[PDB]
């Protein structure tokens, strides 16, 4: 997984 | 295993420090972002008036998150390095919170520091390779973006380059060289990865200090945790609790809360209380005195 904003 | 056993004698700063030293407490794992490094002058993203998010009008910008893409780098390069002078603090003074962090390691009770930050602040403080995940990488190292050569560049290099406001390119290929950050987009670490599989099946306590909790997969450290390890939050404000619309997360409040506690204020302040606490505080108050000064006399 990869680096996100929630 | 899954039992939510009460480990705590009273959700409280003092109840932490209780525990901290009995006998149950040996292995302390720290999640950390960017609340511990503002009081260092490197400001927040999301804490509205100081963080980014409110500053950035002036590049040229369609999304004020585009200048931490990965996309939107590959393509426009420059306002990231512009922002980069900006931000680029004069002089590397880590904070009373990482120096207590420090503290830990100095009394065997640090399993690992997990930061989100990439301003170096966390190995200035002495925590070493072995101590630290760089979770989303850091500013230290630069490499060639050419999947041929990936040379590596010193912080040294990439800061004159960026002061000097010319585009980091590679001295053997003439490629892009970007610090070794992950962007919005990018694959965090692999040594993430193998340290969280293993350092989360026997963390004691975890210390979550000045983040929103609102980067994944970062956030979801604070689940990997046993359901009895107990969880203190030192933040600004409230963190890590589950949307009441969307395994779920940090519950300080609710009837069945029994065992996360949050320390609300600046970061440097509940550090500076818990080693109080500790009787760490001379000890705290010599140790970033004296590193202060050093770095001071540089
Ligand atoms: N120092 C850095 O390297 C830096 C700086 C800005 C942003 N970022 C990156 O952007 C993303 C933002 O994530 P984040 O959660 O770490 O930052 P954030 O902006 O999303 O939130 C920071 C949290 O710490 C609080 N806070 C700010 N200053 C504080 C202080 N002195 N004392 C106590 N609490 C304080 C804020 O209220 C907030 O809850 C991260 O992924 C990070 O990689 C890094
Ligand atoms: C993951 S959210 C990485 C975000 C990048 C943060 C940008 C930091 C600006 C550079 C600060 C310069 C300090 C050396
Ligand atoms: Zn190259």
């Amino acid at each position: 997984p990869r680096k996100q904003l929630a | 295993g899954s039992q939510k056993e009460r480990l705590l004698d009273e959700l409280t700063l003092e109840g932490v420090a209780r525990y901290m030293q009995s006998q149950r407490c040996r292995r302390v794992i720290c999640l950390v972002g960017a609340g511990i490094s503002t009081s260092a002058g490197i400001p927040d993203f999301r804490s509205p008036s100081t963080g980014l998010y409110d500053n950035l009008e002036k590049y040229h910008l369609p999304y004020p998150e585009a200048i931490f893409e990965i996309s939107y780098f590959k393509k426009h390069p420059e306002p990231f390095f512009a922002l980069a002078k900006e931000l680029y603090p004069g002089q590397f003074k880590p904070t009373i919170c990482h120096y207590f962090m420090r503290l830990l390691k100095d009394k065997g009770l640090l399993l690992r520091c997990y930061t989100q930050n990439i301003d170096t602040l966390e190995r200035i403080a002495g925590l070493e390779q072995e101590d630290l995940v760089e979770a989303h990488g850091t500013f230290y190292t630069s490499h060639c973006v050419s999947a041929s050569c990936r040379h590596e560049y010193p912080l040294s290099w990439m800061k004159e380059k960026i002061f000097s406001e010319v585009t980091p390119k590679c001295e053997d290929c003439q490629s892009l060289v970007k610090p070794d950050i992950v962007f919005f987009g990018e694959s965090l670490p692999a040594r993430f990865f193998s340290c969280m599989q293993s350092d989360f099946l026997k963390v004691d306590l975890l210390l979550v200090m000045g983040t929103s909790l609102q980067v994944q997969p970062f956030a979801s450290l604070i689940s990997k945790a046993p359901l009895s390890t107990p969880r203190l939050l030192i933040n600004k404000e409230k963190a890590g609790q589950s949307d009441p619309f969307l395994g779920g997360g940090m519950d300080f409040d609710s009837k069945k809360a029994y065992r996360d506690v949050a320390w609300l204020g600046e970061c440097d302040q509940g550090c500076l209380a818990l080693a109080e606490l500790l009787g760490w505080k001379k000890e705290l108050e010599d140790l970033v005195r004296r590193e202060h000064a050093s770095i001071d006399a540089q």
